[PDB]
């Protein structure tokens, strides 16, 4: 069976720890997962679903409900990049143009190396920075294809 | 230590209120709050009832700055009349499209909402508060986390807080995605560990929320409003602005200005102002086409006179201002529009699931050039047919800018007709 | 000069706690001075009988502990902590502060007979450093902001 | 109910005695603190002889955490080979600067010290104790008040405890501003309804004290360790920490930390290790120039790889950790501290009288640049001559900590002889 390294099931159980019931941590663990593996694993949901009492169906629909949850793909850095009004009339054509110049993948594509994938995301209320691009935690307005290039250089 | 990067959002403020600090793009810690008399109005709040703090929100004219501006003085009363335990949930998922006012509250002046947060739970009698924050802020989550345990330590969280026998907890959960979570009862849902998927209201949290128990949701904004009607009490803060829309408000402008950033001001400025006073006019001094009030309104050149009140002729909403200009394409815009609910419905409800979908569908159609006639009288349909049997606000508005842009600029539409 | 009963009352109280009465003349002159705000040369000769002491015993008590007054009266005593750690963290801008709200500086009384300011050695806070009492509430200075709103609490 | 105001000092704890409950800045009451398990270390202190329970302080290793270190268990030993009746006194004085770690205690889990003053009190015979509480800490008064009455409710003191034929009453006294009245020989003066003036030493208060009486004076802290003695046996606290200078220890840490507050940490932990690995590394990450160990000694940024034990290499002291840092004039600290004794000398012995007195007029002349060459060989020779013919350690150590800084910081002192 497949179990949870020790560092990630400490973590794990801080948040089920953390709420006055265990099923309110649902989220926030499985953020900690992705942030561990990259994506969420299929294999990882069973025991998260016994950490927090919970059944297998039900967690198997949160993630499927929540976007920000990704199944299919591991990457190391999500580079999402907001398509929303504010963002698409400042410039995010520019941005997802920079960003095939520089790395040579599309929206939803995976670089070959597992290192970047370009997620599509709705308004990241950052609109008076437009347009405006995340790499997995740190958030950014996009300049030029020159200022992106060193910001992305600073993902190793 | 160390937070995930922040855009450096520009702000500006004439009443020096919740901007104070957070005019500045940086977290002000417990210290720097403490050195403004920071907490000094919780320590006021817990010599008073529960009561008069309920009497003065709602006499300060407070409303809802999430958007719908319903008086916040009378949604306590209505929860603290049904039997506890009761619980107090900050509304911290702002996700509209153009709106960043929250966030820099959250990520500059955290101690603001974490009192703000403490008075009304006292108010209300609940010994148990959340914070919900959309996944996409990282950084106010962790400023969050960190300003919580600075108040743990200087004794403003706890038991018996500053001996006056009142507890409470302040639990900080994380939106993963999804912007119908702010809406009261899908967020509820998520903090009980679900698919955020709205419930039939009435019943409003007030009766029935969090685990079935009386439940208030404020904005993040609404809340950061309470310390300074305790500390500067009803009567000085009702002199801000109009006597009957009295408080700061904050604005925030994006698009063709030349200016985007958080605007505090009082609601009785116009929008022509906010464009033009303080956000420094248009880029390139081009000609105002349209505001778009988040994803709710489109507001023409011809309607810049309005107040920015919650008034029926009002600006209204969050008062988000995203400016498009004489060049912006309005079909293109409205496409965004359709595009960002397409992404965003539950799906609970059937003419709001396939509604949103099938307007975002035909829509890009006509924007192509692809779109057949049946194309076009099938939007219009779809369009006018979201609303029906919904149980949320998503549904009701989810045809609603794009049917204002179809009435005010239908030269722009024919074009793509014809 | 005689106590008024609800202080008789109380001193009685403190001289019946420990086993001899005359252990109770610390607790004693605390309550007169809560009582006064300071201690009433007048009240010592009665306090002597009470505790069964000779008068000078009572009046070398009096001048060797630090926190008792018998010069200047004041409703409330606004401690400031003048030792090395508060020194350090900044008494002097508390003082001036204090100069600023109440127009008066260390040693002195407000005309009104509201507040003096007593500096006293360290009052044990020292990680709350500049610290001061306002009779027995104890507070870190913030700021004269802050300052302010704390002492407009005392009426 | 209410008690007076008390600023929230930071505590944190590495072992969870101690501090377990009074790392939280608030009262815990007598059911917050048996929920926890208190109490049940008296009762099993009952059904033990108390010759047994000085074997087991002993064997711990628990030396007096009021500054000398002075073993604990030898002491009892000493009161209890003379005949009875014998007194047991807690010092709760805590007056020296920096040092602030007794008071979260008192103030916090007043319980702890009850709990370890009965055990104490029923190891040495005495049926009459006393907390000594300097006058400044006016909370700690009225929370000790209260505590001892929750424990005579539940039946921890009065007649016959617990059935076991031990009869305690607790006496709380009242300091009044003499930071003399610490000194344990004037404690006992005060006690008796008198000045503080220290009495020769020997006899020690365990031969004749309080009334001329065996009477043992502990720490607070001291005292706070012997529940848990108790509790857990003396071998398991003996694994606390290095095996010659076991269990825990609090250390009051101020100055220029980030985090100044109260830590609980084993002995074998360095000071550096205080003042960067826990209080966070010092203000603006200055240099630091001097560690002030309350007003006894002054180490240099040199000597921060020190054990804090009671070794003779070792920081010593009530483990005051006072931090100065490279912007600080250390004259201007040693005046200071030259300030404090002259305030705080009893006057008996002349030496001290008159020494304590022109060490501070005169170095206040150094200071202010007003010294003549007379003033400065004045001030030296004074300064070396505080301590001949005291009856305490007052007198003793006047000198000492302005002594090391004339030694260790010469370049900083001729500066100011110009
Ligand atoms: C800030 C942000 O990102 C977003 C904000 N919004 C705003 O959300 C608003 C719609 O909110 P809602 O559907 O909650 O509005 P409502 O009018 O039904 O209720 C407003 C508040 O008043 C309470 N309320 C209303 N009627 C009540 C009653 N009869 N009794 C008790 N409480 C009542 C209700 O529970 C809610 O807290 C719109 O105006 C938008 O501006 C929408 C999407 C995203
Ligand atoms: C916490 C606080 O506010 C302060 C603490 N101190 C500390 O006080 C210490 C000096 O205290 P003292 O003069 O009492 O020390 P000591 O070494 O003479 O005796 C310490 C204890 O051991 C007992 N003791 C020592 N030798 C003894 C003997 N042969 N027989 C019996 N008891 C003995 C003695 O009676 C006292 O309780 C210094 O190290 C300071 O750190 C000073 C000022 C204020
Ligand atoms: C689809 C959708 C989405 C949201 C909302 C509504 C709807 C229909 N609402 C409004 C929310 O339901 C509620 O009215 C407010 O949180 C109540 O607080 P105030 O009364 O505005 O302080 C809302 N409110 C808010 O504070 N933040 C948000 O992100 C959202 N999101
Ligand atoms: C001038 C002066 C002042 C003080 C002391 C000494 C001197 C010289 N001592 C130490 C005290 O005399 C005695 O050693 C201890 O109280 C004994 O208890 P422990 O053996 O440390 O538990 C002391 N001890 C203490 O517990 N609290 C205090 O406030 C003081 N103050
Ligand atoms: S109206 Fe739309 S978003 Fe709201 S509950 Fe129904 S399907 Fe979900
Ligand atoms: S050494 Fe100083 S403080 Fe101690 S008894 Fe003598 S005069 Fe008093
Ligand atoms: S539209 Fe892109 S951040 Fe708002
Ligand atoms: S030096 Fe001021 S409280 Fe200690
Ligand atoms: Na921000
Ligand atoms: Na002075």
């Amino acid at each position: 069976e497949f179990e949870f390294p020790e560092e990630l099931k400490t973590k794990l159980q801080e948040h089920i720890n953390y709420f006055p019931k265990k099923r309110q941590a649902i989220l926030l663990c499985l953020h900690e997962i992705q942030n561990y593996y990259g994506y969420i694993p299929p294999e990882s949901l069973k025991p998260l679903a016994d950490m927090l009492e919970l059944p297998l169906n039900h967690v198997e629909g949160v993630v499927a409900f929540y976007d920000m949850f990704d199944r299919e793909d591991k990457a190391k850095y999500r580079i999402r990049v907001c398509v929303s009004i504010v963002c698409h009339l400042m410039g995010t054509n520019k941005l997802l143009k920079a960003l095939e110049n520089i790395l040579g993948i599309k929206p939803g594509e995976v670089t070959p190396d597992g290192k970047f994938k370009i997620v599509p995301v709705q308004c990241l209320g950052a609109c008076s920075e437009a347009p405006v691009f995340m790499v997995n935690d740190d958030e950014y307005k996009f300049e030029s294809e020159v200022q992106l290039n060193e910001i992305l250089s600073r993902y190793t | 230590r160390s937070y995930p990067a922040i855009p450096r959002i520009y702000a500006e403020t004439t009443l020096n209120m919740l901007l104070k600090r957070a005019k500045k793009p940086r977290v002000h810690s417990i210290d720097e709050y403490l050195k403004d008399g920071g907490y000094q109005a919780l320590e006021k709040a817990l010599n008073m009832s529960p009561e008069e703090i309920i009497d003065w929100v709602d006499k300060s004219t407070l409303r809802g700055r999430g958007g719908a501006g319903f008086p916040t003085g009378k949604k306590w009363k209505f929860a603290v009349q049904n039997p506890g335990p009761r619980y107090f949930i900050c509304n911290a998922d702002e996700s509209e499209p153009g709106t960043f006012k929250d966030r820099i509250i959250i990520e500059r002046d955290p101690h603001l909402l974490i009192e703000g947060i403490i008075i009304s739970s006292y108010a209300i009698g609940a010994n148990e508060a959340y914070i919900y924050i959309r996944g996409e802020y990282p950084a106010g989550y962790y400023i969050l986390r960190d300003a919580i345990e600075e108040a743990k330590k200087k004794g403003f969280l706890g038991k018996n807080i500053l001996g006056s026998g009142f507890d409470l907890e302040i639990y900080v959960a994380r939106g993963a995605g999804a912007y119908i979570c702010g809406e009261e009862t899908a967020l509820i849902e998520s903090l009980e560990g679900k698919r955020g998927h709205p419930r039939l209201k009435p019943p409003y949290p007030v009766q029935k929320g969090l685990w079935g128990k009386p439940t208030v949701v404020n904005n993040v904004e609404t809340i950061a409003n309470v310390p300074f009607i305790i500390s500067m009490g009803w009567e000085e803060y009702r002199y801000i602005g109009p006597s009957d829309y009295a408080g700061p408000k904050l604005f925030p402008v994006s698009g063709k200005v030349k200016k985007p950033g958080v605007y505090e001001l009082p609601m009785n400025t116009t929008l022509r102002e906010v464009i033009f006073k303080y956000a420094g006019g248009t880029l390139g001094n081009k000609k105002v086409k349209a505001v778009f009030s988040g994803a709710l309104d489109c507001f023409s050149s011809e309607e810049l006179d309005i107040p920015m009140d919650y008034s029926p002729l009002g600006f209204g909403g969050t008062g988000t201002v995203i400016v498009l200009t004489e060049e912006d394409d309005i079909v293109e815009a409205a496409l965004k529009i359709a595009e960002f609910y397409e992404h965003e419905t539950c799906g609970q409800c059937t003419p709001c699931r396939v509604g949103c979908y099938e307007q975002a569908n035909l829509l890009e159609k006509i924007y192509k050039g692809e779109a057949t006639e049946q194309d076009w009288e099938g939007f219009d349909f779809v369009n006018r047919n979201i609303q029906p049997t919904s149980i949320c606000g998503l549904g009701a508005v989810a045809g609603r800018l794009i049917r204002q842009t179809l009435e005010k600029f239908p030269e722009e539409w024919e074009k793509y007709r014809k």
